[PDB]
This record gives structure tokens, sequence and C-alpha cells, in this order.
RNA sequence: GUUUGACCUCAAAUCAGGUAGGAAAGCUCAAAUUUGAAAUCUGGUACCUUCGGUGCCCGAGUUGUAAUUUGGAGAGGGCAACUUUGGGUUUGUAAAGUGCCUUCGAAGAGUCGCUAAGUGGGUGGUCCAUCUAAAGCUAAUAGUCGAUCCUAAGAGAUGGGGAAGCUCCGUUUCAAAGGCCUGAUUUUAUGCAGGCCACCAUCGAAAGGGAAUCCUUCCGGAACCUGGAUAUGGAUUCUUCACACUGAAUGUGGAGAAAAUCCACAGGAAGGAAUAGUUUUCAUGCCAGGUCGUA
RNA sequence: UGAACGCACAUUGCGCCCCUUGGUAUUCCAGGGGGCAUGCCUGUUUGAGCGUCAUUU
């Protein structure tokens, strides 16, 4: 019969997608973010990063509006938070003022972020591949968000950031330093394994 | 007129089905229980229910097509709309980790009310006398009911005071009538306003309760008893120069609790 | 800035990774309808050149049409004059090259509403408001 | 201010219509219900019995008649929510029929 | 955690508001971080002094909306006991201008010419001269007879594709193409769970199929057809579907004869009793029948 | 009636939704009023996809 009628075209064209993805065989540069942090690591640098999660809307409208009251009847310190959006970050990779950067794995246009890895290697910035550029959102408080970066950190942290710093380069960047540049996305299936590898 | 159709017209248009209905009203079938405890709405039995049914003699409910064209202009279920929504956004709010901003949603919220359902129920008081009756049965149930899962504890304060009330009011004007100690508690039979109002209280005593029984349908029927009764007192304490709501002794209320 | 990148990147389009995503991105949009809509342009860098803005009321089309000057005039005039058909209520900000196959020339279209207020209430760009 | 203030007031209004059917309240309590009821209406065991095998909906009286010399003595009703659900579910499941009797 | 939830892409609504069809003068973006604070904007709602304003709320947006900058450069700082000020009343340590000092100082690619460069590049001149592309704005007589209903050969929308276009192809095609049923209200407490079925709109006959009127529409008498709500009698025989005589999903047959339309058969779901049990293909009783043509 | 907008149209044919009124009237009949085209944009609400993820104090 026809039972092509059970998957509508954009779930079929969604899966076609998917097994290309891993099927072709990829560049170097794009296959580098497929290797992303392991569960300990990324669950112990999301714990630094959510304590610096920017004011949101309703937020800073308070504490201005507080401040304004006060003003209407009668010496802060530097505030601290994570830095995000694509141009703001990469002004600050290349002017060495970032102490981590947090890149997601999956934006669309992926030439957005292909250059950040080399960048940040180049320019001396700590960097890691984050698996979920949703999950970046949250601590930003948008929906998605393609990068994120620490800048300046409470003394309190100072620490906490060095050793997860230190964390990252030994799990994440000399790891991985001599299969990041090799290409990827060659897996066999079994119907061609079976007759290729065997034969 | 051409031939007519048949099964299409006439004790068959009057009469329509709780899937017709339920998918009419584009809401979930415990929604259109709700609005149907809320508004009175019960199935009907239609004379020919073979036609009703067109041809078909499986087994179904009717429910009188005029009662669901009513329920689609009810408030209340935009109301149920709104509050989907909000549980919706309010899920959202706390999957992101932002605590403050699901705080504010809270706030920022109002439910339903169900004045205008009581007052076309009952047009006049004395209907909402005759109606007293079971309405004052379900809350001297869940006034004596330990706190679980599902029904809480301010739920069954409220009733509790409500009961309270009612006792104290009756007490105050002296309307008891007459009084049956049965096994399965007391019969009270009082005379409000011309009405015979007979309404049983249980033994004050540890309840077992059945997982059998659901819960989900007696919290609705308490929700419209308990506002029916709020309505029904501030009028009966009103009529009699009573202040109302009566003041809580909190000295008194220490030691026995009740109604004095 | 990030632009400069993504516009030096975009100047070698037959490296492998631009060749490897041209070859992906190619095989997708002939799954597609001839005229659809873009969720997000494909290159903001070059529609920031071009002069699109991420505000309500610009609105991206890709649009691929057929090469060659047999049948048994120019192509992005061609395409831009489809979809600006398909989209009556908006005008044809520009347009820009995408990828291109040995039969299709793709394309994405940057249009503008005017009806949209906030296209009508900043002087920048309300000259297209006008008929 | 919630539900503080007269909601009927003076109005006299009536909701009689040809399709209003109001449920015809609950029968009133008998002797044999009583705490103390006479000795004549306890049940013999084969009718407790016999009770005890009828199905739920098949019984003619929902309780076994119990005697008892004190007030004190009284137990706690078993079946008492249970007996509030069903009034409950038959207030808006059973249909409602006029009838002649 | 076999759970719960964030996003991404794609959908739908007679969803809220809109839109299309036809007939003499200079300047503005992109390109270098606001990061000590998306400072920006549509919409809903309530008021007001209503081509708009304010408060509140849902959203768009960091894959970038505001302020600043456009080689004529420009920017960040410093010094003048420098100069200036909006809106129908102004005010904020707010927005600018001139001179000097100091530290910096981007520039449009399937584009120029198969496919680039950055003291680059374009065009001219017999090494020199002159401009700065690949972005943008800018004034000067009928219930009964026919149609109406149905489909026939065929024509022809939607999905999709071609063509500069007026439009063409293709008729079920890699289309999310719609109806119905069940349920105590759905087990971390009232935010829908499960199941069934397949296949395409519509047009196309006053000679085809088709419910009913005669002595064909008015008058008198007499009679049928279809649809509906209902009441009475009888049957359903000890109390529960007969020797009128219940019958769901599902699957077939006859009439029509391509379809509309009518009937029946297998099947066994479900329902039926003590002051009116269930059914009413048995009989009687009530009401109604629009539009167009009619010489 | 016409770009002409519920569907058709060489017929002055055939429907659906909401409100309201009148005749024996909860069921039937009729009258009156208001709606139901397509492409696209912004927003609202309701969804689909083992597409990417996270998920032990």
């Amino acid at each position: 019969l026809s039972r092509y009628v059970k998957w509508p075209e954009y779930v079929r064209v969604q899966r076609q997608k998917k097994i290309l993805s891993i099927r072709l065989k990829v560049p170097p540069t794009i296959a580098q973010f497929q290797y992303t942090l392991d569960r300990n690591t990324a669950a112990e640098t999301f714990k630094l990063f959510n304590k610096y999660r920017p004011e949101t809307a309703a937020e800073k409208k308070e504490r201005l509006t507080k401040e304004a009251a006060a003003v209407a009847e009668g010496a802060s310190p530097k505030p601290y938070a994570v830095k995000y959006g694509l141009n703001h970050v990469v002004a600050l990779i290349e002017n060495k003022k970032a102490k981590l950067v947090l890149i997601a794995n999956d934006v669309d246009p992926i030439e957005l972020v292909v250059f950040l890895p080399a960048l940040c290697k180049k320019m001396g910035v700590p960097y890691a591949i984050v698996k979920g550029k949703a999950r970046l959102g949250t601590l930003v408080n948008q929906k998605t968000s393609a990068v994120a970066a620490l800048t300046e950190v409470r003394a309190e942290d100072e620490a906490a950031l060095a050793k997860l710093v230190s964390t990252i380069d030994a799990n994440f960047a000399d790891k991985y330093d001599e299969v990041k540049k090799h290409w990827g996305g060659g897996i066999l299936g079994n119907k061609a394994q079976a007759k290729m590898d065997k034969r | 007129m051409r031939i007519k159709k048949k099964n299409t017209r006439g004790n068959a248009r009057n009469f329509i089905t709780r899937s017709q209905a339920v998918r009419k009203l584009q809401v979930s079938l415990a929604d259109f229980r709700r609005l149907c405890i809320f508004k009175g709405i019960y199935p009907r039995e239609p004379r020919n229910k073979k036609k009703a049914n067109k041809g078909s003699t499986a087994p179904t409910t009717f429910y009188y097509a005029k009662d669901i064209q009513y329920l689609m202009h009810e408030p209340v279920l935009a109301k149920f709309r709104e509050h989907k929504t909000f549980a919706r956004k309010l899920t959202r709010a706390l999957g992101r980790g932002e605590v403050s901003s699901a705080k504010r949603l809270e706030e920022n919220r109002d439910s339903y009310t169900l004045d205008h359902i009581i007052k076309e129920r009952y047009p006049s008081f004395p209907d909402a006398i005759r109606d007293i009756d079971d309405a004052l049965n379900m809350l001297f149930l869940f006034s004596n009911l330990p706190s679980t899962n599902q029904v809480s504890s301010k739920i069954i304060n409220d009733a509790q005071k409500i009961c309270n009330q009612w006792l104290a009011y009756v007490a105050k004007e002296r309307l008891v009538r007459k009084v049956f100690v049965s096994i399965k508690g007391v019969y009270y039979q009082a005379n409000i306003k011309g009405e015979e109002v007979r309404w049983l209280v249980p033994f004050k005593f540890p309840e077992n309760i059945p997982s059998d029984v659901d819960f989900r349908i007696m919290l609705t029927f308490l929700e419209f008893y308990s506002t029916l009764l709020h309505f029904v007192l501030y009028k009966l304490y009103t009529d009699s120069g009573l202040i109302y709501p009566p003041k809580l002794d909190l000295k008194k209320d220490k030691i026995i609790s009740g109604l004095s | 800035g990030a632009y400069k990148y993504l516009e030096e990147l975009q100047r070698k389009k037959q490296s492998d990774v631009l060749r490897f995503l041209q070859r992906v991105r190619v095989w997708e949009y002939r799954q597609k309808n001839v005229i659809h809509r873009a969720a997000r342009p494909t290159r903001p860098d070059k529609a920031r050149r071009l002069g699109y803005k991420a505000k309500q009321g610009f609105v991206i089309y890709r649009v691929r049409v057929r090469r060659g000057n047999r049948k048994r005039r120019s192509l992005r005039a061609t395409a831009e004059e489809r979809v600006g058909r398909r989209a009556a209520n908006l005008r044809v900000l520009n347009s820009y090259w995408v990828n291109q196959d040995s039969t299709y020339k793709y394309f994405e279209v940057i249009l503008v509403d005017p009806q949209h207020k906030a296209i009508r209430r900043d002087a920048r760009y309300n000259w297209i408001c006008d008929p | 201010e919630n539900y503080q203030y007269d909601l009927w007031g003076d109005s006299t209004e009536t909701n009689d219509h040809v399709m209003h059917l109001r449920a015809p309240k609950l029968p009133p309590p008998t002797n044999e219900e009583s705490y103390n009821p006479p000795e004549e209406y306890l049940l013999s065991p084969e009718e407790k019995e016999a009770w005890e095998n009828t199905e739920y909906s098949e019984r003619e009286r929902n309780f076994i008649p119990q005697k008892y010399s004190a007030l004190r003595k009284v137990p706690g009703y078993g079946e008492s929510i249970r007996e509030r659900f069903e009034r409950s579910l038959d207030l808006y499941l059973a249909p409602r029929v006029r009838k002649n009797k």
C-alpha cells in the first residue's frame, strides 16, 4: 500500500535530517561540537553559573522603584552577572576579559559559533561546549542563548571558578584536543557494516 | 419540501448525548461534569429512546440540547480556560528555575465565582432554603473529616466554620423543632422561614476513608454548597438584625470550639 | 563583534565547512515548497548589511527559481517578484543568495510590513510606508 | 467582601418551567434506624446473612438495625462518606423522569 | 526518572486587529561591547486633556531591539575660569557646540574579475591623476405535473509544480484533507485519556433513476405520499423479546438496474417488573407541506 | 449584481452557526436580526514531532 501517510512531511524530513547527521562525514570544525562536557562537569558548571543569573525585568523594575520611592520622600558595589549575547561575548573574548565561556552545541545556523572554540583557544580564554542552547537561556532569562560567559565573580566564588576552569581544562580541553581535529560522522549501519567491514 | 430525512428533527434535536455535548462544548469530560454539578444540569429520559438516539438501541445518556446551549454562554467556562493557561504558564515559570516570577504569577490570579449560578438556580430565598437540606448534609459530613492528600485542612476548616455559624444562628433563634438520634448520626429538623430543614450530623469519631470514593466530585459539590451557605447565612443573619460574619471568641474557642 | 567572522567565512564558499553545509541545506530546501517562509535569516550578517532588523514587521522568505535562458530576464528579479506576489501586504526590501544547484538558485528575500506600528512609528524605516 | 451582600433581596421569582425537574428530597429516617429501637426491629441471623449476600444496589435497606442500651455505646457510622458520595453521584448522573404515581 | 520539564521546527481556530485584488538641500544604515544594569518595541486592559498619553499585564527581542558613529572621518578622556538649551509650564549632577592636548582609530563576496584582494580596488593620462562598488532615503393559482434531488460521458477547485505574466498541467497526488464512540472526573489530587474507520469538494439530464390525485393547479366530491410529537386498544400468556412478536458495533443481499433512495439478512452489544416493567415493522387518533414554470 | 466574499448558478437553486419573536408547543412550523471566501503580517489560545536536551539530597 502507501503507509507513508503515518508520518507527516515535517516529521519525515525532521528524522531524515537526523539520519543524515550521523551518516555524513562531517568536517572537523563542525565535528568538534559533538564533544561536550560530561554529566558531573556540566552539573557543577551550572551551579556556579546559576548564582550569577541576571535580574529579570520585574525584579529590576521593583529595585529601581524602591530607590525612586526613597528619593521622592527624602555608594554601591559593581554588580555581577553572566554575560551573554554573541557580539558582546565575542568582544569580551578578544579583549581577554572572559574567565569562562560556555558555547551551545545546537545553534541552527552552526556557522554562528564555529569560530568560537578557535577564537577562545587562540586568545587564551577557557571555553567549554555545553549541551543545550535552551539551558543557557534559563540562566539568562531568555528562551535560548547561543553563548554565556563569566567576566567578574564575587570574591566568595573566586576559588570555585578557578577550580571549575581547571576541571574543564583536564576533562574537556586536554582530553579531546587530539580527536577534535578529526573528521567525524563515519558511523556505519548494520546493513552496511555487515557487507563492508565483514567482506 | 423534497422528502425530509429521518432521525434528524423531533425528539432527536432536543436530546443530545454526552459525547456530542462534550465535543460541542470543546471541553474535557471532567470540566463538563463540574459545569453540570454547578449549574444543576441532569440527564433526561426521552419517551422514544430509539428515536433520540438515531435508530440505535445502544445505551447512552441524553441531555436536553437547550440546556447545553445555555451552558455554552456560561462565564465559568472562560475562567476554566484561563486557569488552564495560568497553570501552563506557572509550570513554565518553575521549570525555568525562576521562583520570583512564579510567586508573582500566583499573586496575579483570580478564580471564578458562583454568585450568578446560585442566583439563577434559586431565583428566590425559599428555593435556597429548599436545597439547604442537602447542602447542610454535605457540609456537616466534611466538617467531621480528617485532612488528607486530596482534601486539605483549610477546606475542612471552612466547612466547620460554616457549620458552627449555622448552628449558632439556629440556637440563637430557637428554631429546632424535631430531633432523632440514629445509628448513622443525629437528625435535626428546624423551621427556617416557614420551611422544614432536616440535616444529619455524624458522631464525632475518627473516620475510615475508603479509597473507593472519588473526592474529586465531592470537592466540587462542597465548593458549590459552601458559597450557597455563605449567601444564605448572610441573608439570615441580616434579616434578624445580627452582625455577620459573627465574631469568633478566641478565648472560648480554645476549650471546646463549638457553636458557643 | 561576531559579524566580521561570519562575513569573512561566507567569502569561502567551497571550503569544507561551507561546502558540507550547502550540500546538506540544498537537499533540505528541495523538500520544502518552492516559496516558503524562513523562520530566521540563514545569513544574519548579510541581512543586517542589507537592512534587516530583528523586530516585529520584518519577514524572510526562501524562494528557488529554475536556471537557464532556454524554455522547452534575471533570476533574482523573478524570485523577488514571485515572493512579493505571495505576500502582497508587504514591500520587498532586499534579497540575497543562499544556495544553488545545477537546476535551481535559492534566494532569501527580506520584506517589511508597512501596517505594523513598529515600522510606522520609527522615522528610520517609515519611508517604505509611503505609497 | 466575598459573598457579603444580599443575593435574592426581596425578589419572589419562580423557576416553574416545564423541564425543571427538582430532586424529590430524601425519605425521612424511620424507627428501625434509631440507636435504641424497639426489640422487634432487629434482624435475625438468617435475615442478616440474606442482607449481607445481597448486592449493594439490590438491598432494600442500606444498613442493619442495631439496638444500644446507652448513648455512649453507639459507634461511629462506617458507611457515612459513601452515602454522601452516592447521593451526590445520583444528583447529577441519575436521569430524572416526571411520573404520575 | 518507564517520570517531569525546558527549547526547536511545523500546524489549527468563523481566534484579536489589519492588509492585497478591480477601475537648488542634503543625508541615513552595516562594519570597532550599554555591559555599572534591552537603556528598545507591538498588543490587551483601565482612565485621560484621544491623529495621541499614562499606569498595569501578556509577549517580541541577546542568532541583537535603543543611545553613539558614516573619511567631510569618527571615538574615549583632559583643559577653557568658553558657548548653548525643551514642551503645551521646564530640571535631569540631562542633551549638545567651539578651540587645544592626549590615547585610539571598523569600512557591504557567487561580488569584482571558473571565481578574488586589503598601504586593496575602480576608471583614465601620455610613473601620474581621480574616485571608493557589490546597502538605503531625498523637494524644486400545484404537497401529488416539471425544475428542485442523484449520478452518467466529461468538465473542474483544493495539495503540488511550470511560466515575466495574462495563466497553464494535474484529479488523489510523499497533503497534518474528519467524523464517531467509550469513560464514577483523568491517583503526588480536579490542565483529557483510550478506541474505530478509511478517502476526497463541486458542476454536469425540464427525453436517464425518481414518494404521492382522480372524476391533473381554481370549485365540489373523493384519495394518496413524506416528516414529526404523541394518546388509546391489543400483543409481549406467570410475571421478562409469541406460535404484533427488542436487536449495537461489524459484514452481506434485493429493488433502483452510475449514483441518490428504500428494504432485508448474519451478528449477539445492551435493556426490561409489584399503586401503570421493556418494544409498539399491529390498529386507531393529531399537525404540516416553502421557491421557480404554468396564457 | 458586479474585484464580489457560505456553496453553486444558463437554476434568481442548496446549506451551516448564533440571538430573538409568533402559532396547541421542551420536540413541530414560520418570521426577524447577525454571521460563515482566499493569500499574507503581528499577536492570543489550543496542539504535533523517540528533532535537541536536562532529569538520584
